[PDB]
């Protein structure tokens, strides 16, 4: 159970911190992959003993022997020491285990929920008492005084002598420069990205992989002879540089759009979503594999189908984070909800939050307040989307049906075009917001105003627009807002 | 035991590693450093450190308050059987612990971001951005003290017209303070209990750390930064990183911390208040 | 040994300081002004007032050659020169909004400007939010008194910065109309520490 | 050290600057002038006056045409009105202020409003019918007391700069200020043109005040 | 370089410009001094109509943006590409000779009474028309800015053509029914700042 993963990915202080988010998310995911695979190597177990290696956590089934517990204690101590010696408090892996039996696995006497209940209890107990006394003493003993600090990750240890930059953070910069749509990843003694246990990772492609080594590929070419392990993540990037892809779009405002979503109640549907009479270890395995398979593989293929201007930072049910052109974020959110509902047969709900920002907005504040619009959507954990602000909370069906037929109608009949007709559009938007400040003298003014503004657009007003503008609908002002945001310089 | 309610008249900035990011409240390190700077302004830092080291003044981290309701961080209890909850009121802790008990929403204000530039005459100007936090109209922060001293009040009044937090000379941080001795909070603090909740960013000394970590649910917090003075080392320099427990932590054994020295290679010492402040519950 | 200088910034012409990107209302094609985030009322940042006073004071001084008057009044952090600033500026919010509600008028306006191309004789309009003229901003700036032998020269420089700013603008498109201010009710009261010559500062700033 | 040039823009004919289609139900009058939002006075913006002086001065230093970008003006125009290039960026020596109507008392003395409405046709040569249009204008004879801040940073250029400033005012004497000026309106004239110093007396202020008051 | 063309508009008959107390159909006046006024829009529009109709093959039916190059360069344009700045610059013209009119002990304007005798009724339904009186004079000046040395001769020929075209037509109001007849006199051209080389030829092709 890796802790502080969002704090590792989004809390980076760089001016060019947007180019390293995929590198940091990749680093954490493949870090957990290699840690689990290394433990399975130490226990002489196959990779079939991974039930789920996911975003931030892994689950292993392994034998209840004293030799196994000895290897587990040594592995936990070495992993803890390596994580302290690189990421002081900012990253922690909690290795907790419980004793389960075969009648307990088979749900013969109940207790199959109790496996993961005991495991979550022991993992939270390990997270509560994170360190020992000696580790805290060595943390406080290594503090020095120095007049230097990294630009991005802002630590003063492991700085390079030639430039004020943390070594691991610079290695993330290098691998961000060397991450493509086809790069496989190789872990060996020499490499770019520092890893346990005395190994480093290069992210090299492709003929340099003729090299002792473990090779991690997103997609495998040949199964048998080529002999590498297939590890998938939601690594869709459109252009891997935000200024150029923001300069590519030309119709709307030049703002960056952030989508943060999660499935509603992973934990509840994961421990007590299945009925008790159908519980099995294989059914938990196939549910976890189905959800991860959807998010990673299917989200990559839907994004590559219609080439959206979207960079994916994190993919998974528990947390999702994509960023790109805000028009393509708004276009892909509805099709993400639709295809998730097609995958899960409407048995699971997804709550999203959109946010629009400049490119030079701070990335940590960006992710943090996109997450606070996320929890504003989760207040309403239902079908809910917050469109760029915490007060503009909709549902998915309202957004889909009402907002898109309203936007299509507005883009149809508002494309006359006219020059002062746009001034009329902003005028009516501002006074609809003025009566949205809840004064009915303003709606008396608007009753006077409709008599002024029948003839400005012509006769296309009094078929659908007047029925939407009956009593200051929030749907109409949001559709007009996204229309005038989609139509600028 | 007394209170120091801080009613703010301005946006604050209480950054953690940033200028662009801020938190809703500050800690005992920052208030001790601010009072020490106001003591060296009026030449009483030898008296103030001798008061603070001998436990004549003992103040917690600053904590939120909305209308007649004093808040503390959600204590990390290691109970067996509200993840978005972060602050539970201090009086409601007994019936928060006795069952799964949400009565009213917690709203203090909201964060902001100021957009500023560094203007140049014959060059393109440099944008930068300061993350702030504006309190609501009848909210603020409070600090718990006991056995108050006239030096503490003099230093607080001097800090009142100087600023708390970061970017204080550039528009932020002004407040007013009031003592307002309460009866319910002091009766809540005088009562003993089997389990004690930490309330300041403390770190036990090296001969009591093992005793402190017995049945403990803690969270370490890196508390460092740059030295703010003029007479230290004739250039900007980062103090020693000190990892203290976070203020919401909860312990079985008691301890008293220390005012650790994080600056040694300079003309004057630099101190870090990691003394312990506890609240007993059952 | 810690002083308070109180006053009011009235606006002879409108003012366009700053801009929020908080999605408050960025739909309207008009560059917005900085406002308080919980009242949404117009705001003069303390950094803007501080920086424009520093700019005009460091340009009126330092001619033909910054000097230690500017650094001791506004703070500095160089490789060898580090000084604490003596002035503590605060963010200034709108004062006479009840007086602005007697006239049934908003706290802020919008100003239209074209740009006539000389080649093609065509205008593209643009809009600017301005806080209107007749707005008043009650400010207080805190001075701490490290040395009595420099306080009178410091206050002479502060009044020099104030009337130098009264012959310039405060942020935004000031060459093309806006930004003009006028400082009034400038007075000094000591906050903590009784200062024996306070009336001389009250007359060198209140003149 | 900074100089102030104060004068008066008197309207020889009507003048129509500016307009926002106000949300109040004013009735059956359209196209209002830009007004001061608090004191309800009609206003001459400093942006309009600055742009028209810059165009007429850049046009006057001519032989040939004026067709360029404002940043690629003549170097005297760039040193008077400012330029913003990537490297050759010059601070503007002039600071304009928004000018509001001064002699409201004198317009009230003759018992007449501060702004009026002029009705105006456009007869289409096919149909020969007229469509009347209300254009709100400011009454001629209204006076607008302006002040422009001149910051002086080179003594060896101030005489040429004030020569160019007086030439720009003279070029506005034979052109219009804002609005439908070719159809009659907009004609202005500059009166009481004088220069004073903000703080600290300029030694050679007499030649500026005599080539500005010529 | 800029030129000023100055003259006088003397009213041979009555005139009545404009409209919109307790009386019917007032004239458009000065708003401060209450002087009767020729709007420069009206003089420019009537001059543009007559000059565009004479600088054409007889009649004029199209929009003012679609005129000849001489007319469009003399009076301005508004196209998406072919936008031109006007060389003429007309002004509102107030009544000059209140001294001459006040000498004759007559008001500057007077009220004209006239009926509409319906044919099947033979009854009067009278109406009042305010008219500024005949013999009134209107000193004008139009600012001509010089952009082409090789076109000022043709521009001034067209300006004199517009002047003596307006001498044989009326100026605003009920013109065919008696009102509006003007005549131009004291026509001259002067230079604004810095003398033009060929000013004598303009004074003799405009002083004829």
């Amino acid at each position: 159970d890796m802790s502080g993963v969002q704090n590792f990915i989004y809390n980076i202080s760089g001016s060019k911190a947007l180019k390293s988010l995929r590198a940091r998310s990749f680093y954490l995911d493949m870090l957990l992959e290699y840690i689990s695979d290394n433990l399975l190597e130490k226990l002489e177990l196959s990779r079939a003993n991974i039930l789920y290696v996911g975003g931030g956590h892994a689950y292993l089934l392994l034998a209840n022997t004293n030799k196994t517990k000895a290897i587990l204690s040594d592995f936990e101590h070495d992993l803890k020491t390596w994580f302290l010696d690189k990421f002081k408090i900012d990253l922690y892996v909690a290795m907790a285990y419980t004793e389960v039996s075969a009648n307990d696995l088979m749900n013969h006497n109940g207790h199959y929920r109790d496996i993961y209940r005991r495991l979550s209890q022991k993992t939270s107990a390990k997270k509560a008492n994170r360190y020992t006394a000696e580790e805290i003493l060595n943390l406080n003993h290594q503090g020095t005084e120095n007049a230097r600090e990294c630009r991005e990750c802002k630590r003063s240890d492991l700085l390079i002598e030639e430039d004020d930059i943390c070594e691991i953070c610079d290695s993330l910069q290098k691998v961000s420069r060397d991450l493509t749509r086809e790069n496989i990843f190789v872990i060996a003694n020499e490499g770019v990205l520092d890893m346990p246990f005395g190994k480093k990772m290069s992210a090299l492609s492709y003929s340099q992989a003729d090299k002792e080594v473990q090779i991690y590929a997103k997609n495998i070419s040949e199964i048998g002879q080529n002999l590498m392990t297939r590890i998938d993540m939601g690594d869709y990037t459109y252009r891997s540089d935000f200024h150029e892809m923001l300069e590519e779009v030309e119709v709307g405002i030049n703002r960056l759009g952030v989508l943060r979503a999660d499935v509603d109640n992973l934990g509840q549907a994961f421990i007590n979503g299945i009925p008790d009479d159908y519980l099995s270890i294989s059914r938990t395995a196939t549910f976890s594999r189905a959800m991860s398979r959807f998010f990673k593989n299917y989200l990559n293929q839907l994004l590559a189908e219609k080439s959206y201007k979207i960079n994916v930072i994190y993919a998974g049910g528990d947390d999702l984070f994509m960023i790109g052109a805000w028009q393509d974020i708004l276009d892909f959110s509805i099709v993400l909800k639709q295809k998730f509902a097609d995958f899960t047969q409407n048995k699971l709900s997804i709550s999203a939050g959109i946010g629009m920002f400049r490119e030079k907005y701070p990335v940590a504040r960006m992710a943090s307040l996109t997450g606070d619009l996320e929890d504003a959507a989760k207040d309403y954990t239902k079908n809910a989307v917050t469109l760029f602000d915490a007060t503009n909370v909709f549902s998915w069906d309202t957004l889909e049906n009402d907002i898109f037929v309203k936007l299509d109608a507005i883009t149809k009949n508002f494309e006359k075009l006219d020059e002062t007709g746009k001034a009329f559009i902003y005028r009516l938007i501002d006074l609809l917001r003025g009566v949205n400040e809840n004064q009915q003298i303003n709606i008396a003014r608007l009753a006077y105003t409709l008599s002024r503004m029948e003839e400005k657009i012509g006769k296309t007003f009094a078929q659908e627009l007047y029925n939407w503008a009956n009593a200051d609908r929030k749907t109409l002002i949001m559709a007009l807002e996204i229309y005038i945001l989609k139509t600028r310089e | 035991m007394k209170i120091i309610k801080l009613y703010f008249e301005s946006p604050v900035h209480f950054g953690e590693k940033r200028l662009s990011e801020s938190k809703i409240t500050f800690s005992a390190d920052t208030l001790f450093s601010a009072l020490m700077i106001e003591a060296v302004g009026l030449g009483k830092e030898d008296e103030f450190y001798q008061l603070a080291s001998n436990n004549l003044v003992k103040f917690s981290d600053a904590f939120p308050f909305i209308d007649q309701y004093y808040y503390i961080p959600k204590p990390m209890f290691n109970l067996k059987l509200f993840k978005k909850l972060l602050y539970v009121p201090i009086d409601s802790l007994e019936d928060y612990l006795s069952g799964g008990l949400e009565r009213e929403s917690f709203n203090l204000g909201k964060l902001a971001l100021s957009e500023k530039v560094q203007q140049h005459d014959f060059k393109d100007s440099e944008p930068y951005n300061v993350g702030t936090f504006t309190f609501k109209e009848n909210t603020g922060l409070y600090v718990l003290i006991e056995q108050t001293h006239p030096l503490l009040e003099e230093l607080l009044e001097n800090l009142q017209y100087s600023g708390i937090g970061g970017k204080r000379n550039s528009g932020y941080g002004k407040f007013k303070f009031e003592i307002l001795e309460d009866s319910d909070i002091e009766d809540l603090f005088s009562a003993k209990g089997n389990r004690k909740i930490l309330l300041s960013g403390a770190l036990p000394k090296d001969a009591e750390l093992e005793q402190a970590l017995k049945n403990a649910s803690y969270l370490l917090e890196r508390r460092g930064g740059f030295v703010q003075s003029d007479t230290y080392a004739t250039n900007l320099v980062k103090k020693q990183d000190l990892y203290v427990f976070k203020s919401g932590s909860t312990f079985e054994n008691s301890f008293d911390g220390d005012i650790y020295q994080v600056g040694k290679k300079g003309n004057h010492p630099v101190y870090k208040y990691a003394k312990s402040f506890f609240l007993e519950v059952s | 040994m810690k002083l308070v200088i109180e006053g009011t910034i009235v606006l002879k012409t409108g003012m366009h300081i700053g801009g929020s990107s908080d999605f408050s209302a960025i739909g309207a094609v008009a560059s917005p002004v900085v406002r308080d985030t919980l009242t949404r009322l117009p705001l003069i940042p303390g950094s803007s007032l501080k920086g424009k006073m520093r700019y005009l004071l460091a340009k009126e001084l330092n001619n033909g050659i910054d000097q230690d008057e500017i650094l001791r009044l506004f703070g500095s952090s160089e490789k060898d020169k580090i000084r604490r600033a003596r002035l503590k500026f605060n963010d200034i919010k709108l004062s006479n909004l009840a007086e602005l509600e007697t006239f049934n008028v908003s706290s802020t306006e919008v100003k239209f400007e074209n740009t006539i191309n000389r080649k093609t004789a065509v205008a593209n309009p643009r809009q600017i939010e301005r806080v209107i003229a007749g707005s008043k901003f009650d400010f207080e700036i805190f001075y701490n008194l490290d040395d009595i032998k420099e306080v009178e020269k410091d206050f002479e420089n502060i009044k020099q910065g104030f009337d130098l700013l009264e012959f310039d603008y405060l942020g935004g498109h000031g060459t093309r109309g806006s930004g003009r201010i006028a400082f009034e009710n400038l007075s000094v009261i000591t906050a903590v520490g009784n200062f024996e010559k306070i009336n001389t500062l009250n007359e060198i700033l209140g003149a």
